[PDB]
C-alpha cells in the first residue's frame, strides 16, 4: 500500500516570493541523513519552524478521468491533513548511500535525499505524498 | 481540605491524550464491525 | 467573552483584572496548555508582588509538563517562600501539596531526597494515599519486588482507592511468577473492583482483556471446540477493549490489544495500521517491536529491519539481545527470499555479536543454522557469481558450524534434540564440504583461464605494435 | 580498454560483461573507433573551428 | 524443524500510575470566594 513512511522536524520555512507557497527543510527523527524540501500550501496546510510531520508517500490510495469523491467511498487520504498528488521526474543513483528522488506536484518541487534502503521502492512514475500534523 | 483543593491536570482517562489527542473512532467502528460482528 | 474583555480593556487602557486570566488559564487546562501557561504568565506579571501560592504551583506544573526542569525548580522554590506568607489554617495542606510536588521533581532527578521527603510527608499526613503509593513503588523498584506484604497492606488500607488497586494489580502483572501467586487471582481483584466499585474504570478492564488474552494464547487448540473457546476468550478481552473505546476513543492500548488479537487471527493489515496509528501517536520499545513483528508477517523484511535497529538504538543501545534475535532473523529472512549474500554476513555479524554478549547454546544452534544456510547458498550460486574468498569464508564456517553442532550435542538440554544435531553435522559433512571444494576448485580454474586469457593477450598486441 | 579490468565497460550495464575482457579483435575495434575520434578531434580543432568554439 | 530460534511476544504491558503533582485550585474556584466578588459594589 505505502511506500515510506518517516517523521520529521521543520528546520527552516522560507516563504520568498510568494505569498501562497512556502519551502520547509525537515530532517528524519528516526534515521538522521535522510531530508526532506517540499513546496506547500500555506492557506491550507500552515506549518510553523520546529513542528512535527508525519510524511507518507503511496503510488496509489486505494485500500482514469478525476471525478469527486462520494462521500460512501473511503481512502487513504481520509487519516491525513493534506495529500497531493506528483510525478517523479528524476531518480539520482549517485554515490554509495545517497539517494535523491525528485518529484513535482504540478510545479511544487520535492527533494527527498537518503538511503538505498529506504528508498529504494521510490522509483515509480507518481507518487502520493501525505502529510498528517 | 486536601481533596477539595486537589486538582489533576490530566484525566483518568484522558491520560492518553495529553498534549496531543487523536481519535480512533474509526478503528472501534471497524472492531465493532470485524470482530463483535464477525462470523 | 473574556477575550472581548481584555480586548476592550486594552482599549479603554484599564487594568485587566488577573482573575479573567486565571480563568482562561483554567478553561485552557483541558485544551491548550501552552495558551494556559501564557495566560498565567501575563497574570503573575500583572500581580508582581501578589503573586500567590496556587499561581507559583500551576506555572511550576506547567514547565514540569513542559520537561523545563530548570523553570519549574525556580517555580517551586519561588512556591515554597511564599509558603511562609499563607494563613495558619491551610498551611499545613499547602506545605503538604507543595512536599508531594516537590518529591516529585525529586523523584525525577534523584531517588533518594525524594524517599527522604515521602517518609517526611508519612510521618506528617499517613492518610494520603499518593505518597505511600509513589513510596511503595520506589521500594518495589529498589528491592525488585520483594515488597509484596506493604501491598497487601497498602490494598488493605485503602480498598476503595482506584489508585491503590490499579497499582497493585500492576504488582501483580509484573511479579504475579516470582510470587507464586494464583494466575486468576488479578483477574478475580479487577473483577471485583469493576463490579463493586467502578465498572468504568479502563485500567481494569485492559488488565482484565491482556489476562484473557494470555490465557487464550496459552491454551493448546487440538480440534474446531478449542478453536472456539480460545475464539471466545478473545471475543470477551475485544468486548472489553471496546468498552473501554466506548469510555474513551482516543485509547492507544485498546487499540494496541485489537491489533494483537487480529495478528492472532491473522488480520495482517488492520494491525499494521494500528501499529502504525499508534507510532505516529507515541514512541516507546513495544510499538516499535509490534511494528517490527508485523513486518515479518506482512513480508516487508526491511521496514523491520529499520524498525528493529530504531527500537535498539533509540531504548536498548545495544545492549538487549532479544532485538539483536530479531534483527538477525529479519536479515536471514530477507537473504534467503531475496538470494543476498549481504544479508548472510550481517545476520552472522549480528548472531556473532549477540553471542559474545551472551554465549548461550540458541544463539550457538542461529550461529551453525546460519553457516549452514550460508555455506548451501554458495554452493549453490554460480561460479561467476562467487569468489574464492567467499568460498574460504564458508568452508570455515562450516567446520565451526559442525564443531559446534558436535559440541551442542553434549550439553545437557539443548534447544534441538541431540540426534537431530548429529545427524544434521553428518549429512552436511559428508556431502556440502565435497561440493564446496569442488566449488573452490572450480572457482580457481575459471581465475586461471581469466589469468591465461589476460596474460596471452597482451603479447599478441606488442606483437602486432 | 579491455584489459585493465577498472577501465571497463561497467558489469551491471551489459549482459555479456563476463567473457569480454581479454578479447583482441574487439580491442582493436575499439582501439579504431578511438584512433577515428582522435583524428576528427585533430581535424576540428585544428583546421575548422581554432577558437574552440563548439556550438554550431 | 531446525531453524533459527526467535521468540515473538508482543509487548502491550500497562505502566505504572504516573501520581503527577496536583494543581491547586484559585479563590476563585470556590463558590464562596465568587459570591463575595461578584457581589462587589
Amino acid at each position: 500500500s505505502a511506500l515510506f513512511d518517516d517523521i520529521f522536524t521543520v528546520q527552516t520555512v522560507d516563504n520568498g516570493r510568494y505569498n501562497k507557497v512556502s519551502r520547509i527543510i525537515g530532517i528524519s527523527t528516526t534515521n538522521s541523513a535522510i531530508k526532506l524540501t517540499l513546496d506547500i500550501n500555506n492557506e491550507m496546510f500552515p506549518v510553523s519552524q520546529d513542528d512535527s510531520l508525519t510524511v507518507t508517500l503511496a503510488n496509489s490510495l486505494s485500500l482514469k478521468s478525476w471525478r469527486p469523491p462520494k462521500p460512501t467511498d473511503k481512502s487513504l487520504a481520509d487519516d491525513y491533513d493534506y495529500v497531493m498528488f506528483g510525478t517523479v521526474y528524476k531518480f539520482e543513483e549517485g554515490d554509495e548511500d545517497k539517494i535523491k528522488v525528485y518529484v513535482s506536484f504540478g510545479g511544487l518541487l520535492m527533494c527527498l535525499e537518503g538511503g538505498y534502503k529506504s528508498l529504494a521502492s521510490l522509483k515509480q512514475d507518481n507518487l502520493y505524498i501525505l502529510i498528517r500534523r | 481540605e486536601i481533596a477539595s483543593n486537589e486538582r489533576v491536570l490530566i484525566d483518568h482517562n484522558k491520560v492518553l491524550r495529553g498534549l496531543k489527542p487523536k481519535d480512533f473512532s474509526s478503528v472501534a467502528k471497524d472492531c465493532e464491525l470485524r470482530i463483535l460482528k464477525e462470523k | 467573552f473574556l477575550e472581548k474583555y481584555v480586548a476592550v480593556c486594552q482599549e479603554e487602557n484599564y487594568p485587566i483584572l488577573p482573575e479573567a486570566y486565571l480563568v482562561l488559564s483554567r478553561v485552557y487546562e483541558n485544551k491548550d496548555l501552552n495558551v494556559a501557561l501564557d495566560y498565567l504568565m501575563k497574570a503573575n506579571d500583572i500581580l508582581g508582588d501578589k503573586a500567590n501560592v496556587y499561581v507559583l504551583n500551576n506555572l511550576g506544573i506547567y514547565h514540569f509538563f513542559r520537561n523545563n526542569v530548570s523553570q519549574s525548580s525556580d517555580f517551586f522554590a519561588q512556591s515554597l517562600e511564599a509558603l511562609n506568607n499563607v494563613s495558619p489554617q491551610n498551611k499545613e495542606a499547602l506545605s503538604i501539596t507543595l512536599h508531594y510536588n516537590k518529591a516529585r521533581v525529586e523523584e525525577v532527578s534523584n531517588q533518594s531526597e525524594a524517599e527522604k521527603l515521602y517518609s517526611k510527608l508519612m510521618e506528617k499526613c499517613p492518610g494520603y494515599t499518593s505518597n505511600k503509593i509513589r513510596y511503595i513503588y520506589l521500594l518495589a523498584l529498589k528491592s525488585n519486588g520483594n515488597n509484596y506484604a506493604d501491598v497487601q497492606q497498602l490494598l488493605d488500607d485503602f480498598p476503595s482507592d482506584l489508585e491503590v488497586r490499579s497499582f497493585y494489580g500492576w504488582f501483580l502483572k509484573r511479579y504475579g511468577r516470582k510470587n507464586g501467586l494464583k494466575q486468576d487471582l488479578e483477574s478475580q481483584h479487577h473483577k471485583d473492583t469493576l463490579i463493586n466499585y467502578d465498572k468504568h474504570d479502563c485500567y481494569a478492564l485492559l488488565s482484565l482483556g491482556n489476562i484473557y488474552a494470555t490465557i487464550a494464547r496459552e491454551m493448546k487448540v487440538t480440534d474446531q471446540k478449542q478453536n472456539e473457546i480460545k475464539r471466545q476468550q478473545y471475543l470477551r478481552a475485544a468486548q472489553f477493549y471496546h468498552k473501554v473505546l466506548s469510555i474513551d476513543p482516543k485509547n492507544i492500548y485498546a487499540a494496541q490489544g485489537i491489533a494483537i488479537i487480529f495478528s492472532d487471527k491473522e488480520r495482517t493489515g488492520l494491525a499494521l495500521e494500528i501499529f502504525k496509528k499508534v507510532r505516529d501517536t507515541v514512541q516507546d520499545l513495544g510499538t516499535f517491536i509490534n511494528l517490527g513483528h508485523c513486518f515479518m508477517e506482512a513480508k516487508q523484511f526491511g521496514k523491520a529491519i529499520e524498525s528493529y535497529t530504531i527500537a535498539l538504538e533509540k531504548f536498548s543501545n545495544g545492549m538487549d539481545s532479544k532485538l539483536l534475535v530479531l534483527i538477525g532473523r529479519a536479515w536471514y529472512h530477507r537473504g534467503f527470499y531475496e538470494k543476498s549474500m549481504d544479508a548472510y554476513k550481517k545476520a552472522l555479524e549480528v548472531s556473532e555479536q549477540a553471542y559474545q554478549l551472551s554465549k548461550l547454546p540458541a544463539l550457538r544452534f542461529n550461529i551453525v543454522f546460519i553457516q549452514f544456510q550460508i555455506a548451501d547458498f554458495v554452493k549453490s550460486l554460480p561460479n561467476t557469481q562467487r569468489d574464492l574468498t567467499t568460498l574460504e569464508n564458508a568452508l570455515s564456517g562450516l567446520n565451526d558450524a559442525i564443531k559446534s553442532l558436535l559440541k551442542l550435542a553434549e550439553l545437557e538440554q539443548p534447544p534441538y534434540p541431540s540426534e537431530d544435531l548429529k545427524a544434521r553435522a553428518t549429512m552436511g559433512s559428508n556431502t556440502l564440504r565435497n561440493q564446496l571444494e569442488r566449488a573452490i576448485q572450480d572457482q580457481q580454474d575459471y581465475e586461471m583461464s581469466i589469468q591465461e586469457k589476460l596474460r596471452t593477450a597482451r603479447r599478441k598486441q606488442q606483437l602486432d605494435e | 580498454d579491455l584489459m585493465d579490468e577498472k577501465n571497463s565497460i561497467k558489469p551491471d550495464v551489459i549482459e555479456y560483461a563476463a567473457d569480454i575482457l581479454g578479447d583482441v579483435e574487439l580491442q582493436k575495434e575499439l582501439n579504431s573507433e578511438y584512433e577515428q575520434l582522435v583524428s576528427d578531434r585533430k581535424f576540428l580543432r585544428e583546421i575548422v573551428f581554432v577558437n574552440g568554439d563548439h556550438n554550431w | 524443524r531446525q531453524d533459527y530460534i526467535a521468540k515473538v511476544r508482543y509487548q502491550n504491558d500497562l505502566p505504572a500510575p504516573p501520581c503527577p503533582p496536583k494543581l491547586l485550585k484559585y479563590e476563585i474556584e470556590k463558590e464562596a470566594p465568587q459570591k463575595e466578588f461578584l457581589k462587589d459594589s
